[PDB]
């Protein structure tokens, strides 16, 4: 099968700023019927594909002239020449001209805002949850932007990676920020052999770590 | 006017079968070829089969050779995928699109397949109210915990779907080979617990919907 490599796997674009994405493709796409049978789409989240450009330079009359195609061979550029909200997705090449058709794998397409402090929250097990056996420490961190971030879990003031599972929404389409929320599970056993569980944030819109904690007791 | 509607998605245990269809309207579908896509859990994009307008050719990739057939009933201008020997890697959103224009140009809603021999198991749900020391109080954020559930997916709404802002349900995550998701609500510090805030969850496969209140600890 045909790989097709995608240049750079993630861009970040203030709105109105342009962009570009490169695909390089092991063979050449250009087949013996004398085209190059080289297409763009963009996924949005939650959507599904939608066609920009087919035939390397050729455009989708639903999606507006600044986005352009180029290249030939096995060299290709999708280029915005500026960068709108709506724009915010998946960027994917993929080639036509061998058997079988093959995919880029994906240029994810993030919008700049303006740098905002995530709003974080901690939540003790439940009550409910104990009774299974089980104990779930919950840290919410809300509306940040950039999306580099790192959370840490202290219990009794240790370092505790194991039991932890992050999950990430992606970019709000609405205000351009992200959200993430970090598990910490423990069995209920393990969980009251402790007294301090603290979920911990280091983020660049504050000079010291954002702290949120609690004992039990 | 080009609308492509997949249905027929659903859990089904490795090497078992199921047939997905693709309704077709808005167009003249016996006069096009048509295609089976699928985008997996990590958003790769992968071709699945084709088949010529008339129903006499079709073409699989080595992936599928076998195990998938692509059919049509141009009467009923609908696309069918017959998928036998299925296995654990063939998880994905099938979708169906239409080839036309050197490419693909039309791409549907996609339909949901999860191929594991984990049993259908209703979730847990539980409260995250605050730990019993608080503070910051203009605004308080509030959650439910979803836990051990599969297959996905589920719905979950606040106060039946009143309320909309100030919700993040974040994507589902794999621990013990079940699902657990989290959402956070945020409202005013005077809504609550004055007013009540309740998470509705539905877990369509289960055929269950529960209510969770969040009560002050």
């Amino acid at each position: 099968d045909v790989v097709m490599t995608q240049t750079p796997l993630t861009l970040s674009v203030t709105i109105g700023q342009p962009a570009s994405i490169s695909c390089k493709s092991g063979q050449s796409l250009l087949y013996s019927d004398g085209k190059t049978y080289l297409n763009w789409l963009l996924q949005r989240p939650g959507q599904s594909p939608k066609r920009l450009i087919y035939l390397v330079s050729k455009l989708d009359s639903g999606v507006p002239d600044r986005f352009t195609g180029s290249g030939s061979g096995t060299d290709f550029t999708l280029k915005i020449s500026r960068v709108e909200a709506e724009d915010l997705g998946i960027y994917y090449c993929w080639q036509g001209t061998h058997f079988p058709r093959t995919f880029g794998g994906g240029t994810k397409l993030e919008i700049k805002r303006a740098d905002a402090a995530p709003t974080v929250s901690i939540f003790p097990p439940s009550s409910e949850q104990l009774t299974s056996g089980g104990a779930s420490v919950v840290c919410f961190l809300n509306n940040f932007y950039p999306k580099d971030i790192n959370v840490k879990w202290k219990i009794d003031g240790s370092e505790r990676q194991n039991g932890v599972l992050n999950s990430w929404t992606d970019q709000d389409s609405k205000d351009s920020t992200y959200s993430m929320s970090s598990t910490l599970t423990l069995t209920k056993d393990e969980y009251e052999r402790h007294n301090s569980y603290t979920c911990e944030a280091t983020h660049k819109t504050s000079t010291s770590p954002i702290v949120k904690s609690f004992n039990r007791n | 006017e080009v609308k492509l509607v997949e249905s027929g998605g659903g859990l089904v245990k490795p090497g078992g079968s199921l047939k997905l269809s693709c309704a077709a309207s808005g167009f003249a579908f016996s006069s096009y070829d048509m295609s089976w896509f699928c985008q997996t859990p990590e958003k790769r994009l992968e071709w699945v089969a084709s088949i010529s307008s008339g129903g006499s050719y079709t073409y699989y990739p080595d992936s599928v050779k076998g195990r998938f057939t692509i059919s049509r009933d141009n009467a009923r201008n609908t696309l069918y995928l017959q998928m036998n020997s299925l296995r654990s890697e063939d998880t994905a959103l099938y979708y169906c699109a239409r080839d036309y224009d050197y490419g693909v140009d039309y791409w549907g809603q996609g339909t949901s397949v999860t191929v594991s021999s984990a049993k259908t198991t209703p979730p847990s749900v539980y409260p995250l109210a605050p730990g019993s020391a608080a503070q910051t109080n203009s605004m308080v954020t509030l959650g439910c915990l979803v836990k051990g559930y599969f297959p996905e997916p589920v719905t979950v709404t606040w106060n039946s779907g009143s309320l909309s802002s100030g919700v993040h349900t974040f994507p589902a995550v794999l621990q013990s080979d079940l699902y657990t998701l989290s959402s956070s609500v945020t409202v005013p510090s005077s809504t609550w617990p004055s007013e009540t805030v309740t998470c509705n969850v539905a877990h369509p496969a289960s055929s269950t919907k529960v209510d969770k209140k969040i009560v002050p600890r």
